[PDB]
């Protein structure tokens, strides 16, 4: 499916997070596809996990 | 969020009795309350919905009522198969929330356990550990004391018990107690004994074996 | 017959990800709400998320929002739960249920549930040892025998006797967690003393997390 | 009393 | 701290049920009396005999 510019931005942030492993990175990306209404929440939890694995 | 408070936490009654369990919502939930049954090893099963309506296929001895924020589930003639946990749930506001559950047990006549003991298997002994199993079969009530003795020395800290849930037909329990030793320790001692205390026995029962006997 | 079947539960490390599926049959999820509800020692029955597949509207429990997402594929009549950033407190049986089916405003069908274990410990298959019948396991003309299923992780393990044909007199005890962090259980069966040596007795043990399948014949010892 | 996986029953 | 109040429910016909209420001593007490009052509607006026400093109750229903 297609995405708006906000959704594309959330994908880009998770794609670039340096401290996620690839299972986590793709699980969060999958969540963005699963439920766009949760994009902000999903991005926030990805950021928290990325920060905790620094 | 809405809190659902269930009482009692445990209710024990004889077959054929009328039993009543309760559920209180922390605020108005209208009639939006359902009751579920969970039998051993099962998933929750819908009994009553909208406070008082019997779900299809559910026996007529189940009924529910509402008084303000107080909800009741009544079983008019308790059957052995009604032995289960019961949960209320409100769907008036998101999140839907569940009560913490009420466990319903069947009261029946006292029955003393059959007591058996199993040495470690030769297969297991090929490894470095020995498990000795004491089995208490088909007793009531649930309370029972199992003590292990090795060469007549009381054991402590090296055994674990597991107890079945009430049997669906005869309402009894069974219990296993497993004594774990190193193979070296097992081969160092001779007499292994499980002593069982239970209300149905006129005095405690010891079952034992000598390591090496057939 | 309405049916819901969860799959995908298993062992996962803290911080890891898992995806559950809920395959529906006998009805169309386009006609109902679909919920995920979990059950754990800590919190009991705890609602997780819901979706209305007809319009995609979703709602989440506060404790999982952002970390879990619910979704549905109406063409496969299947719902899903993506579970990221997993924590020890997420360890639970996960059920899927329907709500509003046939106009019943309750969760009237639930799946069998799938267990999710959030843990840093490793999978380990069990050892299966006989509990052989003997002069110390018989009385009244009946005899007890069994299987000791020792040292496995995670749950679940299943035990049957004679490929499911023997059910009467079976007690499969609840698993116990040993101080080693590994589980153990016993399954016993009581049978006529006169059948020992003529009737074969086999305990069928399956520990899917380790792909361990053991069929152990239990017989009296030699002398 | 709290829930137990292997029984799926409340345990004291 | 968490306590268990154990209750004997003694009905007018001699039938006996048992129950447990858990919580703090004050919560469990209140829940036990509330449950007794509820059963009293169907089973008659109740009287509650406290034993063991309140941790056990015999609750008899008049019919």
């Amino acid at each position: 499916g297609s995405y708006n510019k906000d959704q594309q931005s959330a994908f880009y942030e998770i794609l670039n997070m340096p401290n996620l492993n690839e299972a986590q990175r793709n699980g969060f990306i999958q969540s963005l596809k699963d439920d766009p209404s949760q994009s902000t929440n999903v991005l926030g939890e990805a950021k928290k996990l990325n920060e905790s694995q620094a | 969020d809405i809190q659902m408070t269930q009482s009692p936490i445990l209710l024990s009654a004889s077959v054929g009795d009328r039993v009543t369990i309760t559920c209180r919502a922390s605020q108005d939930v209208n009639t939006a309350v359902a009751w579920y049954q969970q039998r051993t090893n099962g998933s929750p099963r819908l009994l009553i919905y909208s406070a008082s309506f019997l779900y299809s296929g559910v026996p007529s001895r189940f009924s529910g009522s509402r008084s303000g924020t107080d909800f009741t589930l009544t079983i008019s003639s308790l059957q052995p198969e009604d032995e289960a946990d019961y949960y209320c749930q409100q769907h008036y506001t998101t999140p839907p929330t569940f009560g913490a559950g009420t466990k319903v047990e069947i009261k029946r006549t006292v029955a003393a356990p059959s007591v058996f003991i199993f040495p470690p298997s030769d297969e297991q002994l090929k490894s470095g550990t020995a498990s000795v199993v004491c089995l208490l079969n088909n007793f009531y009530p649930r309370e029972a004391k199992v003590q292990w003795k090795v060469d007549n020395a009381l054991q402590s800290g090296n055994s674990q018990e597991s107890v079945t849930e009430q049997d669906s037909k005869d309402s009894t329990y069974s219990l296993s107690s497993t004594l774990t030793l190193s193979k070296a320790d097992y081969e160092k001692h001779k007499v292994y004994a499980c002593e069982v205390t239970h209300q149905g026995l006129s005095s405690p029962v010891t079952k034992s074996f000598n390591r090496g006997e057939c | 017959e309405v049916q819901l079947v969860e799959s995908g539960g298993g062992l996962v490390q803290p911080g890891g990800s898992l995806r559950l599926s809920c395959a529906a049959s006998g009805f169309n999820i386009k006609d109902t709400y679909i919920h995920w509800v979990r059950q754990s020692p800590g919190k009991g029955l705890e609602w997780v998320a819901r979706i209305y597949p007809t319009n995609g509207y979703t709602r989440y429990a506060d404790s999982v929002k952002g970390r879990f997402t619910i979704s549905a594929d109406t063409s496969k009549n299947t719902a899903y739960l993506q579970m990221n950033s997993l924590r020890a407190e997420d360890t639970a049986i996960y059920y899927c249920s329907r709500w509003g089916g046939d106009g019943f405003y309750a969760m009237d069908y639930w799946g069998q549930g799938t267990l999710v274990t959030v843990s840093s410990a490793s999978t380990k298959g069990p050892s299966v040892f006989p509990l052989a019948p003997s002069s110390k396991s018989t009385s009244g003309g009946t005899a007890a025998l069994g299987c000791l299923v020792k040292d496995y992780f995670p749950e679940p393990v299943t035990v049957s006797w004679n490929s499911g044909a023997l059910t009467s007199g079976v007690h499969t005890f609840p698993c116990v967690l040993q101080s080693s962090g590994l589980y153990s259980l016993s399954s016993v069966v009581t049978v006529p003393s006169s059948s020992l040596g003529t009737q074969t007795y086999i305990c069928n043990v399956n520990h899917k997390p380790s792909n361990t399948k053991v069929d152990k014949k239990v017989e009296p010892k030699s002398c | 009393s709290q829930f137990d996986f292997c029984t799926r029953r409340l345990q004291s | 701290s968490e306590v268990t109040i154990k209750v004997n429910l003694i009905f007018a016909d001699g039938k006996i049920q048992t129950a447990e209420f858990k919580g703090t001593f004050e919560e469990a007490t209140a829940e036990a009396y509330r449950y007794a009052a509820l059963l009293a509607k169907v089973n008659g006026e109740y009287t509650a005999d406290l034993e063991d400093g309140g941790n056990h109750m015999n609750i008899k229903f008049a019919g």
